[PDB]
């Protein structure tokens, strides 16, 4: 997902190529961004 | 915002039973989240509670803002910081802890006053070089400009490389003020303006009761 | 409890978290985690020393007393005893349900 | 537009406001993920290296963008010019581990060994920068207050010893690079350009030939 | 009652993160009620809180039951008492307070001693004379008599003419351990029984935050 | 919890108990397949070297774990660094079967030979510790009462000669290292951490560069 | 099973790569270890 590009998938199972992630139970600053002003505050004339 | 020469732009906050009132408001800034992440994992068993009677405001004096300091004087505060009330009993009943806070920065002079201050929650402040200044903005803030403002409200979540802290050994967060235009005092402003901090802990969890002393 | 039955005691064990001095009397310590119990029929009691830390894994090697390495204190702690004077108490210590090790090394050692 | 620029909600106008057209953009190249991913030198010690990705220099690339985060997490790649065997050891382990090899050694095969590491230590996620100690034995950290000159007291404070992806050791290591693998980054902080004599930075750039 | 020279009459109490197990029970005594009354009236106007974290055991020693002590020697402990832990910190945190006790008294000597002690929660005690000590049995008690047990357990309300107390004005409860039949050690008992207690507060309330010393 | 202390059965409490919460363990590493799964070294002999798991050094982990346990079974892999050609001849064969080429012999390839190995022995399982003699031609073995100084006179024994993957031979052998394949162990036997002088054994720990 | 951590199949036989076991006709300590008593033995008050 980073800077990887092979087709094929990988001669090792994911379990060792990479750490596991666990749960308990772009992300804000794309939210912050998405949510920016773009308008105008005045009244537009013309 | 709201009209002649004073405003409502209007604002309760409630923090326990203690409340503060602004009526220049410019709203809140929430940092990095607008929920704290889990507070009951791994690490403390089951073991943690929330104790509810630490979350309220408490105060503590900045600096004086006057027209010689220049762009860049900055004040820091770490967090948390000495309190003599229930929630500085706990830092010395409880091994572990974790709590965000809600903070309420005031600079009040009168709108005859004019410069900017920016203020900020920096997580992990150890050390902050002069052109870095200048991205300070980076972090979760709000500024007091005296022509509109006289309050800055930044709400922040606990963070940390563990989910609770010792806080005797760690300060996840330093508010920071900082001068980005010098104060002018014209002949209408007030001649310096104080700048005074009502802070409260948020959600604020404990695990691992120490012996007493006796 | 390995002493005859004409011997009784009541007994507390405690676990003290990093952070202070551990206690070193029963009533100071009574304010840890803390369990007490006395002589009887029944010769065994068992407890848990449970994981608090601030991160999620503690090392088992130590080096110097740090955060990662040391894990506070565990007090046993005698209330009283009638006519124990001498009697032993024997402690073993076993893996909890929860009991995790993981990252194999081999650093010499046995 | 206008707003109050107090408030610290962000504001993005567009050329639409006098008439133009925003265009569309592609931004693969400013993803975490992506740029974090590449190798990056380090000055090797001469057998025992502990791997710990605030030894790359802060101006380069991946030095530049990890220090302007606060937390973060990966895994590892390494690739190791040395001689002997490479002996691997993870986040936790004596040093004297280091010459035990059940341990993941590797053995020498020219002209360099490249391996995957996975993330080790016992933190959910790492810190660039941390406002602490970790030896406990001590008195404790003041609760500073005061302008930046408050800030010199924390300047002999190394991160804590648990920050690490573990250590290597060979009889000699000449090159070491690391590549961040699968990035996270969390509260940026500051990222600083050259700051210019003149009006403008200028440097020789490629161009064509004669 | 259960088996051959020791016992399974076997209980095991919790209050907080704090256990205790007796193999020689005798069950426990509720004094003058089963529950408290109602915890939040018109006195506190809405603004009480309960602080779960106070409700524990702590310890403390009474006194050394020995051959020389007659019937009506007695042991009396004023309640609440000197705790230096987050119950104690409590009483300096908050004006008005209320909470019930669970009460666990201990005299370990072994099956080859006799007597017999009294141990009972009295309210309001300001004065006992000599022959009341016979009527002693009017408040919630329980004995302990080495031939059977050596744990007494007693578990009683917040009593008084107001629904919250001013603890360092006034003392509601007194634990009382009398002497009803002097010790005997014969060949085989303990030379002399130490007495402790080991007491959790129950149901606690505060109301009435004070200022700090800051 | 109480319990009878003479009884035997396991008695596992937990910190609910007292009101906190057990956790989940994800145990993969402490199985016993995977643990005993990487290689070890062995100091061979110049040239002839009978497989012997018995050789890998108590202290090491593999070492450490397989004499935890009294009975075991396994394939086997061996990585050996030799000049000229290695053969390998299963339990059961004369040592002069050892300088014959139709026996497993492999061809020198640098850096190193490694080999798959079946187990070969006539048992259905080996053991690391063996109460008894294989040699018939004796007088029969006692049956010892007394206390630990009556296991002295077992020294002298050596382990059944059946207990063995074979043996392997090359000109000059300078590198061996095993490795247990598909191992399964019963009837765990004492295993000993390093014992202190001090309150805590303390090893410097691997940690961050300065 | 232990530490192999390979996607695909084995080129060589199961036969070949591994001795081959017979039958006749976790086990002992993992139900052992399951069999342990985790209550309390007392009652509980409250």
């Amino acid at each position: 997902s980073g800077n990887t590009g092979s087709i094929i998938n990988n001669y090792y199972m994911q379990q060792y190529q990479n750490s596991m992630d666990t749960q308990l139970g772009n992300d804000w600053f794309s939210k912050l961004a998405s949510s920016a002003f773009s308008g105008l505050f005045g009244a537009l004339l013309a | 915002e709201e009209t002649t020469l004073l405003e409502d732009r209007i604002l309760t906050t409630r923090n326990g039973h203690t409340t503060s009132t602004t009526q220049s408001s410019v709203g809140v800034t929430y940092g990095y989240a607008t929920a704290e992440d889990f507070v009951s994992g791994p690490n403390t068993s089951g073991l943690e509670t929330r104790v509810v009677q630490a979350e309220r405001f408490f105060k503590t004096h900045l600096f004086d803002w006057v027209t010689s300091d220049s762009f860049g004087r900055c004040h820091l505060l770490e967090l948390p910081t000495d309190h003599k009330g229930v929630y500085g009993s706990l830092t010395d009943s409880y091994a572990y802890m974790r709590n965000g806070w809600d903070v309420e920065v005031t600079a009040v002079g009168n709108q005859f006053n004019g410069g900017c201050l920016l203020v900020a929650m920096v997580p992990e402040l150890c050390s902050i070089q002069k052109r870095e200044l200048y991205q300070l903005t980076l972090f979760p803030h709000q500024f007091i400009n005296p022509r509109t403002n006289m309050t800055a409200h930044i709400t922040v979540p606990f963070v940390g490389v563990n989910r609770y802290d010792q806080y005797k050994v760690h300060k996840p967060w330093t508010l920071v003020v900082m001068v980005v235009a010098p104060l002018t005092v014209n002949t209408e402003g007030a001649p310096q303006i104080k700048v005074y901090a009502n802070i409260a802990p948020t959600n604020v969890h404990v695990a691992g009761e120490f012996p007493s002393k006796e | 409890f390995t002493g005859p039955t004409d011997a009784k005691a009541r007994y507390m064990v405690a676990y003290a978290p990093p952070g202070m001095e551990p206690p070193k009397t029963p009533e100071a310590a009574a304010h840890c985690i803390h369990a007490e119990w006395d002589t009887g029929l029944n010769s065994k009691f068992t407890f848990s020393i449970p994981y608090l830390s601030a991160a999620d894994y503690t090392y088992t090697a130590s080096d110097v007393a740090e955060t990662t390495n040391v894990q506070g204190w565990v007090c046993l702690f005698q209330i009283t005893h009638g006519k124990a004077d001498g009697d032993a108490l024997v402690v073993l210590a076993s893996a909890g349900k929860d009991f995790e090790l993981r990252l194999p090394v081999d650093a010499r050692a046995e | 537009t206008t707003s109050a620029g107090e408030s610290a909600d962000p504001v993005t106008t567009t050329v639409e406001n006098y008439g133009g057209e925003t265009q569309i953009q592609r931004r693969q190249h400013t993803d975490v993920s992506f740029i974090m991913d590449r190798f990056v030198k380090v000055t090797p010690q001469n057998q025992i290296n502990i791997l710990d990705l605030m030894q790359v220099p802060s101006h380069t690339l991946v030095g530049g963008l990890l220090r302007a985060s606060t937390y973060y997490f990966s895994d590892l790649e390494i690739a190791v010019k040395h001689e002997g065997d490479l002996t691997w050891v993870p986040n936790g382990a004596p040093e004297k581990a280091l010459d035990n090899t059940t341990n993941p050694t590797a053995y020498h095969k020219a002209p360099l060994t490249r391996l995957a590491l996975p993330y080790t230590a016992p933190h959910r996620v790492l810190a660039t920068v941390y406002n602490g100690e970790c030896r406990y034995s001590r008195n404790a950290v003041p609760n500073l207050r005061g302008d930046l000159q408050v800030l010199a007291q924390k300047v002999a404070r190394t991160l804590p010893t648990s920050f690490n992806y573990g250590a290597i050791k060979a009889t000699r290591v000449t090159e070491l690079l690391y590549r961040m693998k699968r990035a996270e980054t969390y509260c940026p902080r500051p990222l600083l350009a050259i700051h210019p004599t003149e009006a403008r930075h200028k440097q020789k750039i490629v161009a064509p030939v004669k």
